[PDB]
RNA sequence: GGAAUACUGCCAGCUGGGACUGAGGACUGCGACGUAAGUCAAGGAUGCUGGCAUAAUGGUUAUAUGCCGCCCGUCUUGAAA
RNA sequence: AAGCUCGUAUCAGUUUUAUGAGUGUAAGAAGUCCUUGUUUGAACGUGGACAUUUGAAUGAAGAGCUUUUAGUGGGCCAUUUUUGGUAAGCAGAACUGGCGAUGCGGGAUGAACCGAACGUAGAGUUAAGGUGCCGGAAUACACGCUCAUCAGACACCACAAAAGGUGUUAG
RNA sequence: GCCCUGAAAAUGGAUGGCGCUCAAGCGUGUUACCUAUACUCUACCGUCAGGGUUGAUGCCCUGACGAGUAGGCAGG
């Protein structure tokens, strides 16, 4: 990608990188006074409490859901280090309707080995590159229970758009700093 | 334009009951001059059935299942072809995917400042 | 009501054979019955 | 925040039999690239009939000041949203950078005109090449030959609650 | 009985990822890139500097 | 707080334990609980579930009904299992030779079975004979016929 | 023309200070360092030392200090009102 | 609350796709294919077959069918549509939120305001609101404006005529 | 834009008070800091659910939950 941008600039062209296929979404508002349709979309995205996060594959069917729940979440494009740290520190698996920590590769091999996933690094790979078994791997992952950010939110009032000096909406690449602060 | 019982129609005016504009229902009664239509209406937290009587010119045939029937036929044809000639075929619909990378050339299209 | 584009069907007409009839036609028949009743009452007043 | 200047180049999505749509470039003052792209799409929708879902961003590049350590005079042509319509305004700011001049202008608009960032539209920032073209007195008074001025009544910050000497405001 | 963070506990990190030893030994977190001499086009520079 | 999508502290139920205070019935419950846990036999699961039912949900099974069940092809040598009371029926005059396992037998039913030449056994004897319920035919009496 | 620096991001880079916690109770597991026997920070705290050995800690009780605290039941949307 | 079953079963206050209106309907066993019987075509059928690449996304371990009864039913406030308006208030419908039955942080104080819903504790980080003193927290940093013979630190409605002023600043 | 007039009665009192004038006022920007029964980790209590087990309506392991008037079920 670095060399493709350099060659395009040298040739008088512009390299347009491919659109992001993965987002990470964190619920930023509480459970009191939520309109019914955004509440239903939050339940469908498994954001049932404040400071809960999930990975979402980016399609036209999910972009509209993110648009519907824009005033109540902060979402963006996670990096490999952010995904690795999230899975390493707060990675839990849903096994027989139980929340089990991912302390060994045998657990992941026993539950997702039928999809070719044998280790936590394989799980991270299937998350970062949205593979054929992304739905199964992501649903196996329990929704991440993050803390409040260690350095604060950086704004006096959270419930405005990130463009207008608030916290909700699509902040793109700054979700990495926010999530690493909250992790 | 013949209507029978069980057909799906759209209620479209060419003043009262302006709520039933664009509503889609099932025909239950057909007469010489009027047509009966079933409409399911949300009341509270439940759907209640209502009978509506309409003139001939205020309804028209609905194309709500046309895409489904065409897709059933197309999937049957593609499945038969892929059975005759062994190969992997995809039959389910998919949402629109994010676009891939591309290179935009400024050959004659020099960007202009506004 | 004859020219009304859409008429809701009454719940009381349900359970009878007269459901399939156009409510506009039923109301026209009722109006004609009332007119004939008025004519009969006028004829009776003339007789008495 | 601390403003930066970006160039944003975008276009319409290529359609059938209409390839290579025209590229449009804008200079945007913003704190980050997300705000820069948002302002770009806002102005593109306001000027042309292009929407964000119908177009795409081809490039976004930060433009740095050519000579950031040279004192310059800037004429800033702006317009602000009002009920009657758009009203022009011309300001002159003496600074070393375009982004610094833009930040000074935004602070001045907030202080005097009670205006906001989404209401102020930046039309042009132009460096004044010759000092004879400066036409505001609050800028021209600093162009005098061998300009010297004192700073009377100096107030020194104290780090302690109590002081053992009467303070002096000399300088 | 107790959850240990791989990002802090080196033994748990090595248990979960055998490649961490290779990563640390080869210093792949600070790998130098090969230098290239690509120059941007004159049209790109003119567009960037254009008002 | 969290926005619950399901009811909290919801009991599954499924009739975990019998409501009777009969010590021998509880001993049978213990035996078939062990069998259902240690054999993976659907017959053991069914018998254990039937041991928890109430009197109105365990209608009696007639000897004529047992004979009609045994008249089926291939089931002439199977052991008939009734989790409940087996009653006599004077409307049938011919009874086959068969082994019947039931919680209780009425005097007339036991006499008719013994006169035909079979034997009446209990559920623990059934468990010893066929721990996986091999060659067994479970019979349930009519439910809706009472009101 | 050749560097440097800022800014942003990454490291399965190193290292100093502070606070709270120590659940579990023979072994079993996943690992690491080792040719090796073995060792280990790896399925939850141990090691060494001092004072006291009683009102010292602690409990009760009377009070003081900081902050909080409207009078209960009933009936009416609603009650200090 | 009881029973019978089913359990890739049953689905969904959501999105997507197709098709209407200026939010409604549909998305497979309650199927499809060959074969030509029924009153050259619609619509009903004889027999056989293809399954776990069975017909968009996301989520969900409970669902369906019969029996079986305790308490309650004319309240207030707010938002979004549409109609009639008044000195001015507003009046009549549709739908959705909050409250009664509910404590906790903040707005000095409070039925509907801002945060957030509650087992008993420890540690950390925050929300809203704040950091002269009362009062925990910068008499922080930076650019401007304002002096009122009872400024202002307010609800953005009214007084309010965008009226009057030789106050001041920027256009 | 800010400031003054742009109408006010009647016990003595209110940006909550003191008080504040390059503010401790108004507009805006950058940080640091304070603390909810909220979020994160841990222990303990109870409930529910899933597994194991030849004082067995007991024991062991695991996970998640905990507001409440009328009213309902249960254990004391
Ligand atoms: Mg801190
Ligand atoms: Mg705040
Ligand atoms: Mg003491
Ligand atoms: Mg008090
Ligand atoms: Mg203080
Ligand atoms: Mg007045
Ligand atoms: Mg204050
Ligand atoms: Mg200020
Ligand atoms: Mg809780």
């Amino acid at each position: 990608i670095i060399q493709a941008k350099r060659d395009a600039k040298a040739a008088g062209s512009y390299y347009v990188e491919a659109q992001h296929k993965l987002v990470f979404v964190v619920r930023i508002k509480g459970i009191n006074k939520i309109p019914p349709k955004p509440r239903k979309v939050l339940q469908l995205l498994r954001l049932t409490r404040i400071n809960s996060g999930t990975f979402v594959k980016v399609t036209k069917a999910t972009l509209e859901l993110l648009k519907l729940i824009e005033p109540y979440v902060a979402y963006g494009y996670p990096s490999y280090s952010t995904i690795r740290q999230l899975v390493y520190k707060r990675g839990f698996g849903k096994i027989n309707k139980q929340r089990v920590p991912l302390s060994d590769n045998a657990i992941i091999e026993a539950n997702l080995g039928k999809y070719g996933i044998l280790s936590i690094d394989d799980l991270i790979h299937e998350i970062i590159t949205v593979g054929p078994h992304f739905k199964q791997a992501n649903n196996f992952l329990w929704p991440f229970k993050l803390s409040n950010p260690s350095g604060g939110w950086g704004v006096p009032r959270k419930f405005k758009h990130f463009i207008q000096g608030g916290s909700f909406g699509n902040r793109e690449e700054f979700i990495n700093k926010l999530v690493k602060s909250m992790n | 334009k013949v209507y029978k019982v069980g057909d799906i129609v759209d209620i479209k005016a060419n003043m009262p009951h302006k709520f039933y504009q664009g509503k889609t229902g099932v025909v239950y009664n057909v007469t010489k001059s009027s047509v009966g239509v079933i409409i399911n209406k949300m009341v509270g937290n439940r759907y209640l059935e209502k009978r509506l009587n309409l003139r001939v010119e205020h309804i028209k045939h609905s194309k709500c299942r046309q895409e489904f029937l065409e897709r059933v036929k197309a999937n049957a044809a593609k499945r038969a072809e892929a059975k005759a000639q062994g190969v992997a075929v995809q039959l389910k619909r998919q949402p629109a995917q994010p676009r891939e990378s591309r290179i935009v050339s400024t050959e004659g299209n020099v960007p202009q400042t506004l | 009501l004859d020219d009304q584009w859409l008429v809701e069907v009454d719940d009381k007409v349900k359970g009878t054979d007269n459901e399939l009839i156009d409510p506009r036609t039923l109301n026209r028949a009722e109006r004609k019955r009332l007119v004939k009743k008025n004519e009969k009452q006028q004829r009776r007043n003339m007789k008495n | 925040a601390h403003f930066k200047e970006y160039q944003v180049i975008g276009r319409r999505l290529p359609t059938e039999s209409v390839p290579e749509p025209k590229l449009f470039r804008m200079r945007i003052f913003a704190s980050n690239e997300v705000i820069a792209k948002s302002r770009y799409w806002y102005f593109l929708q306001k000027l042309h009939k292009v929407k964000k879902a119908s177009g795409e961003i081809v490039s976004i590049n930060q433009i740095n000041e050519a000579h950031p350590t040279k004192v310059k005079n800037f004429g800033v042509w702006v317009r602000y949203d009002s009920r009657s319509g758009t009203h022009n305004m011309y300001k002159e700011i003496r600074d070393v950078s375009r982004v610094a001049a833009v930040e000074t202008l935004y602070q001045d608009m907030a202080a005097r005109h009670r205006a906001r960032f989404r209401s102020i539209h930046i039309l042009k920032v132009a460096e004044i090449e010759k000092t004879a073209d400066v036409k505001r007195q609050y800028v021209k008074q600093f162009l005098t030959k061998d300009l010297k001025f004192p700073l009377p009544h100096r107030v020194q910050k104290s780090t302690k609650t109590f002081s053992y000497k009467r303070p002096s405001t000399f300088y | 009985v107790l959850k240990k963070n791989p990002l802090k506990n080196k033994q748990v990190l090595l248990r979960l990822n055998p490649y961490a030893k290779v990563f640390a030994a080869e210093k792949l977190g600070s790998k130098k890139a090969e230098k290239t001499g690509t120059k941007p086009a004159a049209v790109f520079t003119e567009t960037l500097k254009h008002d | 707080g969290i926005d619950h999508t399901s009811k909290q502290h919801k009991r599954s139920g499924h009739r975990t334990a019998p409501k009777s205070d009969n010590v021998y019935l509880k001993l049978l419950v213990k035996l078939y609980t062990f069998l259902a846990r240690r054999t993976d036999a659907p017959f053991n699961k069914v018998v254990l579930k039937a041991l928890f039912l109430s009197k109105i949900n365990r209608p009696p099974v007639s000897v004529s009904r047992i004979a009609r069940a045994l008249k089926q092809e291939g089931a002439a040598n199977k052991t008939v299992v009734v989790v409940g009371t087996v009653t006599d029926d004077a409307r049938i005059f011919e009874f086959p030779k068969t082994t019947v396992a039931a919680l209780r037998f009425t005097a007339g039913a036991r006499a008719k079975i013994v006169k035909a030449g079979g034997e009446c056994i209990t559920l623990d004897q059934l468990a010893v004979r066929a721990p996986k319920g091999q060659n067994t035919l479970i019979l349930r009496g009519p439910r809706n016929s009472r009101e």
